């Protein structure tokens, strides 16, 4: 329930 | 009306000048509401709109943590990208990301977004289905295969259909007096002789929100797209936007020209002439 | 591949001689993001000019607003000076109250 997790390209 | 929430993230390497800078800015429509900058003295998710300030200390603490983790993930990405393109460690490179959700008047998901650009070129994007990727080139195909193996699209779909839309609905309710208020443009037409033969007519739109506007000149009811100078919509610094459109007209023919303005704030479209 | 900045110099409110206002330099459409922007009063750099947080348009080009408090007069000339990797020398755009 917070801003978005990113994944490594 | 329809609304959007979008995070705009920039990571930029700087060999010899430390680790890559990460900046993330969040927007609801054309209103910034958060910023994170890895170069800030004490990096924190910081409020940039008044209706966000109420959120409470755990909002700030965990968002700060997600941004600090995202800093590291974008640095990992920049290392990988340099490799995928066989680039030297000498150059500066940029990774940009756009992600978030659009909702209709009833708050229902219209569509989600999760896309990336490397050195200003589209690299990979989540398709509108939220299940599959479009890769620009054979480097982005490596990222696509990795993300397929790790079922990343599933995680992104759950964020965009759940958390993203739920936070946007709460922000729209908390900021309803500003985020749900369209401010119409204030309009006038100016006249400047350029020579004995010609004058510039300039159609002004000031003080409007949101930024989306249509400003055209017509001559005898025909659109003058080719002969109009249209400046980019620009921020005033008080939340509102400005724009102008100009045409060069033969002296004496000014009344054949009409400026037309469409904007969400107007009760109806405007038709303006000089005087 | 690099993209040169578009530059606009303007006031927040309609300009009235002797009335306090904000002088804006909006740079947009540029890539990469490093850019040097100065606001000038009769040729001289204004101190403690503020700017917006770096962001970009859906074509990935960057934009920034630089701004400062000012009181226009009939006498005082204002301008924006911009440097970018795409420019061989700084670009100066003069404040024109009808642009």
């Amino acid at each position: 329930a917070f801003a978005g997790k990113k994944y490594c390209l | 009306g329809s609304h959007s929430m979008r995070y705009f993230d920039t990571a930029m390497s700087r060999p010899g000048r430390g680790e890559p800078r990460f900046i993330s800015v969040g927007y609801v429509d054309d209103t910034q509401f958060v910023r994170f900058d890895s170069d800030a003295a004490s990096p924190r998710e910081e409020p940039r709109a008044p209706w966000i300030e109420q959120e409470g200390p755990e909002y700030w603490d965990r968002n700060t943590q997600i941004f600090k983790t995202n800093t590291q993930t974008d640095r990992c990405s920049l290392r990988n990208l340099r490799g995928y393109y066989n680039q030297s460690e000498a150059g500066s490179h940029t990774l940009q990301s756009m992600y978030g959700c659009d909702v209709g008047p009833d708050g229902r998901l219209l569509r989600g977004h999760n896309q990336y650009a490397y050195d200003g070129k589209d690299y990979i994007a989540l398709n509108e289905d939220l299940r599959s990727w479009t890769a620009a080139d054979t480097a982005a195909q490596i990222t696509q295969r990795k993300w397929e193996a790790a079922r990343v699209a599933e995680q992104d779909r759950a964020y965009l259909e759940g958390t993203c839309v739920e936070w946007l609905r709460r922000y729209l309710e908390n900021g309803k007096d500003t985020l749900e208020r369209a401010d119409p443009p204030k309009t006038h037409v100016t006249h400047h002789p350029i020579s004995d033969h010609e004058a510039t007519l300039r159609c002004w739109a000031l003080g409007f929100y949101p930024a989306e506007i249509t400003l055209t000149w017509q001559r005898d009811g025909e659109d003058q797209t080719q002969d109009t100078e249209l400046v980019e919509t620009r921020p005033a610094g008080d939340r509102t936007f400005q724009k102008w459109a100009a045409v060069v007209v033969p002296s004496g023919e000014e009344q054949r020209y009409t400026c037309h303005v469409q904007h969400e704030g107007l009760p109806k479209p405007l038709t303006l002439r000089w005087e | 591949i690099q993209r040169t900045p578009k530059i606009q110099v303007y006031s927040r409110h309609p300009a009235e001689n002797g009335k306090s206002n904000f002088l804006n330099c909006y740079v947009s459409g540029f890539h990469p993001s490093d850019i040097e922007v100065d606001l000038l009063k009769n040729g001289e750099r204004i101190e403690k000019v503020e700017h917006s947080d770096l962001s970009f348009s859906k074509d990935w080009s960057f934009y920034l607003l630089y701004y400062t408090e000012f009181t226009p007069t009939e006498k005082d000339e204002y301008a924006c000076r911009v440097n970018h990797v795409t420019l061989s020398q700084p670009k100066i755009v003069k404040w024109d109250r009808d642009m």
